[PDB]
RNA sequence: CACCAUGUUCAA
RNA sequence: AUCCACUGCAGCGAAGGCGUUCUGCAAGUGCACGUCCGUCGAUCAAGAAUGAGAGUUCGGGGAGCAAAGAUGAUCAGACACCGUCGUAGUCCGGCCACUGUAAACGAUGCCGGCCAGGCCUUGGCAGAGCAAGAAUCCUAGACUCUGUCAGGGCCAACGAGAAAUCCACAGCCUGUGGGUUCAGGGGGGAGUACUGUCGCAAGGCUGAAACUUAAAGGAAUUGACGGAAUGGCACCA
RNA sequence: UCUGGUGCCAGCAGCUGCGGUAAUUCCAGCUCCGAGGGCGUAUACUAACAUUGCUGCUGUUAAAACACUUGUAGUCUGCCUAC
């Protein structure tokens, strides 16, 4: 029973891309959220999102814009140091070109290709491409 | 029994949209014409296409007969099918009775405009 | 897609749904192309339009109606009531 | 009728007016409070819209709303008026 | 290989349903597999309607009292007794007379 | 119908539409076809409202105007009402048009010998005509139907809110819409009401 | 109603989005000191809200003095030995007892009473865990009783 | 389903452990019983006494003698 | 001798359309192999090859009637590849109506790189799964030296559509022929269905030959 | 017929066969202890 | 709704 | 002993199961709500409580039906179907009797999220209506419409599937990870043997191996067949 | 689809199968194929095998959801707290 709330926000968002909706409701919001949801905005694989105040969990509305096949979230998290991350992206992502695994480090929430940039592993989180 | 095949038909009834104006109800006599319109290499064939074109003959003079297509009638239905009416039926009834409009249909043209219209009938269920 | 000098290696860049962002692919007879006209002042059609590509999968789910509507309201053809 | 795809943060008010207290684009209260008077007196309660229990005067103890399953039953001649 | 998507019965949201018992077979099958046809008859035939009404004194055409006997039938007594006939499967989803 | 006002309708046309009954639906409803009624008759009939009406109807005559070569447009319509409604739009647009029967496989079977390979296709009812949707997903052909508002629109690409029942209201809205499509290419005029009646449009039985 | 059976029912209340509606002039010293008023006479807390929210137009006794409603009363002294929950299926269970040591032979009032006995132990746990009941503390069908 | 969840490794492991053994190859493999009833007590090639000389009537649909010895 | 019957027909035999990307970007059905045939030519830009012709039986009274199943792939190794399959009653008329289909159901091939984009695309551009019946085909990206990883079926198919590389894996059946070789049919289909960020830009349409010929078009009736 | 196939007698008689079998054994061991 | 049991082995 | 007709794409119960009327006793779900608590929850080896029918135990009861048995037919046989009887049993009570299995089935574990459309129905709550006996008054738990929450179904897109089919799921799955429990690994041997544990017993639970074998199996197709149905037909009927 | 012998016999054959007087499969002769100073056989284990499945299986009908609730160990658990 509720476990995962990113899990279910990334469900849903997939659902909705793939029923082609171009905009989806999710309930609740939590940091973990936003943050994999700004991951996303900031490759484009999103639109705008806004989350609208229930004083209970806030929720969230985002806008599709087509350019989403999938998201997914990887449970449990599981820890990947830099030598992981190809057979994270070898075994996940459709391709080594797109798509993207996110990953909570100590640094935050954090793209796969930020993560390896700026040289730091961390927790798998989910994946979008 | 005694039921025709299509090699009957089907020339039966070419012969009788190409001949009409030459056939009859006489089977001894719509013989005797497609016995030159056509060549049957068959007596036999000849009068069964004859017997069952003489047939289709007393149905189109009892009524419409439904499969063939008599030009030099069709046209005419087709003609007056196809004359023009100096008034339209729908003019000179929204003149005479105006147009029967409800209550929320008078709502909706007046949701959108054309609210205060000319002949309406303010008619309500 | 290009082979990094800048020079497009993939033949035949697709078209996509103009209400989805979907590829139509080689096989979708089912997909559509439009050209709703454009029209003057006076309400005489100049030989302009507006061009709409929909894909099967949309017009199999229906909403390739809503989706017209949303694509000419966009274009400012369909008139909202007001 | 209007050839636009109501998005979710801007709702229609027929629509939402029909939704559940739940389920709702935000959680709100399906009830009220009444300002209710009797005319045997001129106290002016407060009462709930949907009462739990018996709800009598401050003074008079004459029962103002009687509880059901629903919205409450204000007695014969109750004047109610509805608060902010 | 499932046949009916009722399996042969109308049972839904039951657990458990009356066993009643064919009318001639006498076997038990569950109140809802049961084909049950509730028949109104007359006491007289209109093979007999006329010769009785002409000797009757309370009674005529159209008032001869009536039989109401609600017939049920395992599958087996009602396939035999050709109550029910054997469908196609796209006709097998038609349950309306 | 957005920026221009000439393409607004005009009283006149929304009597003769009011008066055709093509306001006017059926007793049921499709979650599609919601967006296009405006209320409801406590007898259950659903009004659906002429301006919307008029605005799929224009954008329909937009469609069928930038369509050039009129031979490759194809009415169809399988009940009897609607027959000599697409059978005059054939003729005074160039466009081409089928029989009762639409004969299976038209759009789809090429060694066929009423092939009928068009460029786009307008559809009186798509209840009844539920075949050349179905060759038109197999073949790639728009669909433009008339949707009343018991009208599945699944491959109907630009539906237009009509009655599709009414042997008066099919004429009506084929006239509307042939005269707009004639309006258009500056072949009508405007203000000159054009001399072909709605009368020829309707339909008149054989006898 | 999802724990102990096959309920999937919702139907809770739902607060405002507030946290007072600007009337209610009423302020936190009347509301605790009607609270504490009609806690004297025994009525527990689920009774003191409702009986406060019907006739005297307080809903939400938070958002007039932030304290719940437990809390005026633990401030005050007039709070239960035992929690409302635990003492509601405590009597619950006394009752479905009480019955069926007579109708020894029900057998369904056997399996709401195996219902009932895990809700209060499993709440019961939870209450120790959180010290509102001393460690000691111990459902006893045979003493149970003598707690109502 | 499988318990995923970082804490299940025991949980997992003793399920593969106990589900292992409906492997008939590895049930043979690992169960010491083959050794102890099979005749080549795990063994490639083993040395016998011809006792007997026996004809073997081959099973459908062939109708053959096969010539064995009883070792 | 090739009366062309459709639209697509005629402007082909006409010279109006260039080669098969200006049918593949509208999606037009063919329905006739003389196009791709007049756009890759048979003996040289056009390798076909026969993968299979297994025996069908129909069970009749006094007998059963047996027909062949060919399975034809067809493909030159820039791209493209189709799959026909087609029964007659004999081994010939089979491979001839299965050369036909598997001609008209030629499909363009996407093709991408695995890591660096240094030559001319090599392998898939992402991993792509086919389906038919039980046999799931999944193509893997392979990097430039690891050649084609396929096993007969998909390794010619994979060839004609002219991969370089590719790791596969399936997993149904695949001892049928048939849907073994329907999988990876399909999967190479995906392969252009799949959106990438090299394809998110702007679509700008253009006209549709029917359109762009339509004054052309209106002649031989 | 409602069933597929057994590949013996019919499932509900051998398992009686069985339990029979089994007790007869049972009477033969508590023979002997 | 009397009663109507059976068909050696491989091959097709 | 049992509660016909009413009795159903009705309701309730965790399941097994539950149907005459009045009545005692405790209970549950759902709904309504600005009531309280404040994470107290999900699933669960062990453990525990219910668990059809058969079966056993102790004491009654015995109409009807009915294993065994008797018995008349049928048959080549017929301690089989068919017929007439008939015992246990079916009915009641019991330290809170024991047992603890069923095609105990939806052959479909439980909790959570999302999932196009149309239709029927059960119980509330909300808002309306031309909407109801005696009368004509007057209200009324009836009826109609709409919304919503909870429940029971039906048919219809995408998707899924080996298919049948599923559809508030058997969808969201090689584009594979929300959480959790149980079970399976070709067919037999075999749910057998031995051992352990529970039982008065019958037996339940637990549970192999030697050996044997290339198929067993599932869905679907075409024909053949049917002491299956419908409809044509033949003096080789 | 060679030639002679055999004639469900002898035998081959990992599996499917071959052999019943015209054997492409036995016994041979000729010819040819494969690895080659090697080749075959038996046994064990690995891969094949996503047929032990963490990645990554299956459980309506193929094997497989406990009769049903409860329930301990175990596993898993809603939102929030620095420009
Ligand atoms: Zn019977």
């Amino acid at each position: 029973v509720r476990q995962s709330t990113l899990a279910d926000c990334l469900k849903c968002i997939s659902n909705a891309e793939k029923r082609g909706k171009r905009q989806v409701l999710v309930r609740p919001c939590s940091k973990t959220i936003l943050r994999f949801l700004r991951v996303m905005q900031k490759h484009g694989y999103i639109g705008d999102f806004e989350v609208v105040d229930n004083h209970r969990g806030n929720k969230i509305v985002i806008e599709l814009n087509g350019r989403l096949n999938k998201c997914g979230v990887i449970s449990p998290r599981y820890d990947i140091s830099l030598p992981q991350m190809e057979k994270w992206i070898t075994s996940l992502l459709p391709s080594r070109q797109f798509g993207f695994i996110v990953l909570t480090t100590s640094h935050g929430i954090m793209d796969h290709e930020e993560a390896r940039k700026k040289h730091t592993g961390g927790k798998i989180l989910g994946f979008f491409y | 029994g005694r039921v025709r095949t299509k090699t009957v038909k089907r020339a039966s009834k070419v012969i009788i949209e190409k001949y009409f104006q030459k056939l009859t109800q006489d089977f001894q006599t719509n013989k005797k014409v497609i016995c030159e319109i056509a060549i049957v290499p068959s007596t036999r064939l000849r009068n069964k296409i004859a017997g069952f074109t003489t047939k289709l003959m007393k149905r189109i003079a009892r009524g419409p007969v439904r499969g063939i297509s008599l030009k030099l009638q069709e046209e005419e239905r087709e003609k007056r099918m196809d004359f023009a009416p100096e008034v339209s039926q729908v003019d000179q009834q929204i003149m005479d009775q105006g147009v029967e409009v409800d209550e929320d249909t008078l709502a909706m043209l007046a949701a959108m405009d054309m609210a205060n219209i000319s002949h309406l009938k303010k008619v309500q269920v | 897609m290009l082979n990094d000098e800048g020079i497009n290696v993939d033949a035949y860049i697709p078209r996509k749904c103009s209400a989805t962002n979907q590829l139509i692919t080689a096989k979708d007879h089912a997909s559509v192309q439009f050209n709703v006209g454009l029209i003057d002042e006076n309400g005489a059609y100049i030989g302009e339009y507006k061009t709409i590509a929909f894909a099967g999968f949309l017009r199999r789910g229906a909403a390739s109606d809503q989706a017209l509507n949303r694509l000419m309201l966009a274009a400012n053809i369909l008139k909202e009531k007001g | 009728s209007t050839f636009k795809d109501s998005n979710l943060l801007f709702p229609p008010e027929a629509s939402e007016k029909r939704k559940h207290k739940l389920k709702r684009l935000v959680q709100g209260q399906n009830s009220f409070f009444m300002d209710v008077k009797c005319p045997s007196c001129w106290a002016i309660t407060i009462v709930f819209s949907h009462v739990a229990k018996v709800v009598v005067c401050s003074s008079c103890n004459t029962v103002l709303a009687q509880p059901t399953g629903g919205k409450a039953k204000l007695t014969e001649g109750c004047s109610f008026r509805k608060k902010p | 290989t499932v046949k009916r998507r009722n399996h042969g019965r109308n049972k839904k949201n039951r657990g458990h349903v009356c066993g009643i018992r064919c009318s001639n077979c006498g076997r038990m099958t569950p109140k809802d597999k049961a084909v049950k046809r509730f028949i109104v008859r007359n006491m007289v035939e209109t093979a007999a309607v006329r010769d009785i009404a002409d000797a009757s004194v309370y009674y005529t055409g159209y008032n001869l009292p009536k039989l109401y006997l609600k017939m049920q039938y395992c599958i087996s007594c009602a396939i035999h007794g050709r109550i029910v006939r054997v469908r196609s499967v796209e006709n097998r989803k038609i349950r309306s007379p | 119908s957005k920026g221009r006002p000439i393409l607004d309708p005009t009283e006149d046309d929304i009597r003769k539409l009011l008066a055709c009954k093509v306001h006017l639906g059926t007793k049921n409803l499709v979650k599609q076809m919601e967006r296009y009624v405006y209320a409801r008759r406590k007898d259950g009939i659903h009004v659906l409202d002429l301006h919307m009406t008029w605005q799929k109807l224009v954008l329909a005559a937009r469609v069928l105007v930038a369509i050039e070569n009129p031979a490759d447009v194809c009415a169809i319509s399988a009940r009897p009402y609607g027959q000599r409604a697409i059978l005059k739009f054939s003729q005074y647009t160039g466009a081409q048009y089928v029989a009762s029967r639409f004969t299976p496989g038209a759009l789809t079977n090429q060694i066929q010998d009423t092939f009928m390979q068009p460029r786009i296709l307008l559809i009186t009812d798509p209840r009844t005509d539920h075949q050349a949707i179905t060759e038109s997903a197999y073949g790639n052909v728009p669909v433009i139907a008339f949707c009343d508002t018991d009208s599945p629109l699944v491959y109907v690409d630009l539906a237009i809110p009509c009655n599709n029942r009414g042997q008066k209201a099919i004429g009506m809205l084929y006239w509307m819409l042939t005269r707009e499509i004639l309006r258009m290419r500056g072949t009508c005029p405007r203000a000159v009401p054009w001399e072909i009646k709605v009368d020829l449009f309707f339909y008149r039985d054989p006898e | 109603g999802r724990m102990h059976s096959k309920g999937k029912g919702i139907s809770n209340s739902c607060l405002p989005y507030r946290r007072a509606p600007s009337w209610l002039k009423t302020s936190s010293r009347e509301v605790v000191d009607q609270i504490c008023k009609l806690a004297k006479k025994g009525v527990p807390p689920a009774q003191i809200g409702i009986q406060l929210r019907d006739s005297h137009g307080i809903g939400s006794v938070k958002s007039i003095t932030g304290r719940k409603i437990l809390r005026v009363l633990k401030h005050n002294g007039l709070a239960p030995e035992i929690p409302e929950d635990l003492y509601h299926m405590i009597k619950k269970a006394v009752n479905v007892r009480k019955h069926l040591e007579k109708s020894r032979k029900d057998k369904d009032a056997k399996f709401r009473l195996v219902l009932v006995e895990s809700r209060i132990h499993r709440l019961a746990r939870y209450y120790k865990q959180t010290k509102q009941l001393p460690a000691t503390w111990k459902y006893e069908s045979s003493t149970a009783s003598a707690l109502v | 389903g499988k318990p995923h969840g970082i804490r299940t490794a025991r949980k997992l492991r003793s399920h593969r452990r106990e589900q292992r053994w409906a492997d008939k190859d590895y049930n043979k493999r690992n169960l010491g019983t083959t050794l102890k009833c099979s005749p080549f007590g795990g063994t490639s090639h083993v040395k016998g006494i011809v006792l007997e000389k026996v004809g073997v009537e081959a099973k459908q649909p062939n109708s053959a003698i096969r010539k064995c010895v009883r070792v | 001798e090739w009366i062309p019957v459709t639209k697509l027909g005629r402007l082909v035999k006409e010279a109006k359309l260039r080669k098969l990307e200006e049918i593949y970007l509208f999606s037009l059905p063919v329905k006739e192999y003389q196009i791709v045939d007049e756009f890759l030519p048979s003996p040289g830009k056009l390798k076909d090859e026969v993968m299979k012709i297994s025996p069908v039986q129909k069970q009749t009274k006094a007998g059963q009637r047996t027909r062949f199943k060919a399975y034809v792939v067809v493909g030159d190794c820039d791209g493209h590849v189709g799959l026909g399959v087609r029964c007659s009653k004999e081994v010939a008329t089979a491979i001839r109506a299965s050369i036909q289909a598997a001609k008209v159901a030629v499909i363009p091939v996407r093709r991408g790189y695995w890591g660096n984009k240094i030559g001319l695309p090599h392998t898939v551009p992402c991993k792509v799964t086919g389906k038919c019946g039980s046999c799931r085909v999944r193509l893997v990206p392979a990097p430039r030296g690891a050649g084609i990883v396929a096993a007969g079926v998909p390794k010619k198919l994979l060839q004609f559509a002219g991969v370089e590389d590719c790791f596969t894996q399936s997993i149904g059946q695949t001892r049928t022929l048939g849907n073994f070789v329907k999988a990876t049919f399909a999967a190479l289909s995906k392969t252009y269905g799949f959106l990438t960020p090299d394809l998110w830009p702007e679509t700008h349409f253009v006209k549709d030959p029917y359109q762009e010929h339509t004054d052309f078009l209106s002649q031989g009736l | 017929g409602s069933i597929s196939r057994p590949r013996g007698m019919r499932r509900k008689w051998r398992k009686k066969r069985m339990k029979r079998l089994q007790r007869r054994r049972r009477k033969m061991r508590q023979r002997s202890k």
